[PDB]
């Protein structure tokens, strides 16, 4: 990762304005719409056929709130990501059997959601910092 | 691959882009250069400044190629023949770089069309940019 | 995508396979299951033994599908329509798993056709298995 | 990695019969034939247009001999791969600017070459051990 302190100020300063509920479930719902094979991992969440029932499924919104809980824990622990996501890399790579490419996909989807909620406030250096964060979280879950 | 509903969302989305194509393609190249720095090795002769001239003109030329890919959405291997011979034979671009720019294009649209970028439009534009990236690597 | 020289190398290579297709497809599934264990989660109802019966029958069925893909090398989206509706809608297989099996198929051919597996045949069969993997994910 | 001692006996026992010169240049030449974009990194090696001038290029043979030098150093250091390939990950990721996906490709190509030189001697457990080795070397060069 190794964010410069200006990039830590842009990550922290932009993340302090992130609504939890919309960005989490919106990001996971955009996985399940854009990348539909990921829907084989969420077979218990009821309807995931139509995109409007993906973006209105309450379990996708609550689970996405859990996912931004984990990204928030990743942003409070930018040096010890390998230490932080060890339980979650065990859960995603030992119990759930998720191929780690998918984690990268969710990270990129999250970045799209961030642009979708910030526009001109989401500059290419802010995006570069969030690609370092996203690749840090994906590589941290890759164990 | 692309359904007529996906072609509806792609032609509608680039229709909502319109004349800002050079600014959005230049924005997307600045995002790819600044966030994914190894792609800077494909441009050893440009000034890769944060708002340069060759980055903006090359962004306009990339987005003109994308607009001709929208107007030829079912004629992509023949409307993008010189570019697929360019990027595969002459420049020999690693195909995963065509993923990265595609991502930055979506980010650019998400940074500039905050009303039109529904998840059906996100999925349709992702299929579109993966199809253009498939055509531009199809001489491999 | 596939040149007639590549179709020559693919049809020549599966011609040299012949009647050993069920053994080679069963071999390739055993290689994918034993080397890439997460693909075992797609088969929660088989006995995934080192030389089982459902692994051998499913290897025969995979290789029959590949042989019909060789005989329909320019008619792949219509000869593999039920399978592409199977793997994308019903089973929802991650597309990178279609890379892994493709790799194991090459390893199987390299373990069993040591004279016919020239780098032109390796490149042609890699284009073939990437094209079959492209058709089997084309309902995404 | 974490090879079981039977898999260490199969990796070591099979690698002791590997000819250096054929397997190295054959593996790199099969990169440059099967994955032609990799030929942008070897622009100084003369002719790399036709596959027979890729598989007869002496610089591809000697450089592939260096590559199996690095895999041999990787097999003598299966626990400290992150320590062993630090100079080579600096050289491939700081000087040469190789996207790490390519390393995975070479590893798979090497496994194909191993099958091409061993046949029925290259069993699915031996291949499973070499996929653990290959993914260890690729992840070790990914820094
Ligand atoms: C890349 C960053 C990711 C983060 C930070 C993340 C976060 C989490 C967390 C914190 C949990 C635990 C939920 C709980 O304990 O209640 C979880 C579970 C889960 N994750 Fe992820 N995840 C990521 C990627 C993915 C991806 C890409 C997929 C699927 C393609 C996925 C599929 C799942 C599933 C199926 C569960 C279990 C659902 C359940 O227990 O109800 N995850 N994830
Ligand atoms: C994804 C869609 C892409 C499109 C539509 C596109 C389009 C173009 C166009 C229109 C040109 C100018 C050639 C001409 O006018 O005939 C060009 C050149 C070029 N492209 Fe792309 N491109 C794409 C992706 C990429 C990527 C991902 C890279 C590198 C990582 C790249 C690297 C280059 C380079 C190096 C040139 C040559 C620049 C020059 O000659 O000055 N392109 N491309
Ligand atoms: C080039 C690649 C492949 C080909 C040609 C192929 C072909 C086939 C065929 C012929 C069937 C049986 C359809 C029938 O019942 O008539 C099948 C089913 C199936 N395939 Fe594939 N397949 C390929 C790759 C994969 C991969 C990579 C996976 C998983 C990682 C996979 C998982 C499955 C599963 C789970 C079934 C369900 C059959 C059962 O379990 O009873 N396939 N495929
Ligand atoms: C597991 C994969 C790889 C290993 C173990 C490996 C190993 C090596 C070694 C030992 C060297 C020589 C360093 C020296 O002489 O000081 C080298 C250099 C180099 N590698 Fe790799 N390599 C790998 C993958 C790749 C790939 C996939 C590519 C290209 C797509 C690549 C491109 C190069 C280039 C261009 C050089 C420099 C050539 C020169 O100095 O003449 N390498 N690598």
């Amino acid at each position: 990762v190794h964010l410069t302190p200006e990039e830590k100020s842009a990550v922290t300063a932009l993340w302090g304005k992130v609504n939890v509920d919309e960005v989490g479930g919106e990001a996971l719902g955009r996985l399940l719409v854009v990348y539909p094979w990921t829907q084989r991992f969420f077979e218990s969440f009821g309807d995931l056929s139509t995109p409007d029932a993906v973006m209105g499924n309450p379990k996708v919104k609550a689970h996405g709130k859990k996912v931004l809980g984990a990204f928030s824990d990743g942003l409070a622990h930018l040096d010890n990501l390998k230490g932080t996501f060890a339980t979650l890399s065990e859960l995603h790579c030992d119990k759930l059997h998720v191929d780690p490419e998918n984690f990268r996909l969710l990270g990129n989807v999250l970045v799209c959601v961030l642009a979708h909620h910030f526009g001109k406030e989401f500059t290419p250096p802010v995006q570069a910092a969030y690609q370092k964060v996203v690749a840090g979280v994906a590589n941290a879950l890759a164990h | 691959v692309l359904s007529p509903a996906d072609k509806t969302n792609v032609k509608a989305a680039w229709g909502k882009v319109g004349a800002h194509a050079g600014e959005y393609g230049a924005e997307a190249l600045e995002r790819m250069f600044l966030s994914f720095p190894t792609t800077k090795t494909y441009f050893p002769h440009f000034d890769l400044s944060h708002g340069s001239a060759q980055v903006k003109g090359h962004g306009k030329k990339v987005a003109d190629a994308l607009t001709n890919a929208v107007a030829h959405v079912d004629d992509m291997p023949n409307a993008l023949s010189a570019l697929s011979d360019l990027h595969a034979h002459k420049l020999r671009v690693d195909p995963v770089n065509f993923k990265l720019l595609s991502h930055c294009l979506l980010v650019t649209l998400a940074a500039h069309l905050p009303a039109e970028f529904t998840p059906a439009v996100h999925a349709s534009l992702d299929k579109f940019l993966a199809s253009v990236s498939t055509v531009l690597t199809s001489k491999y």
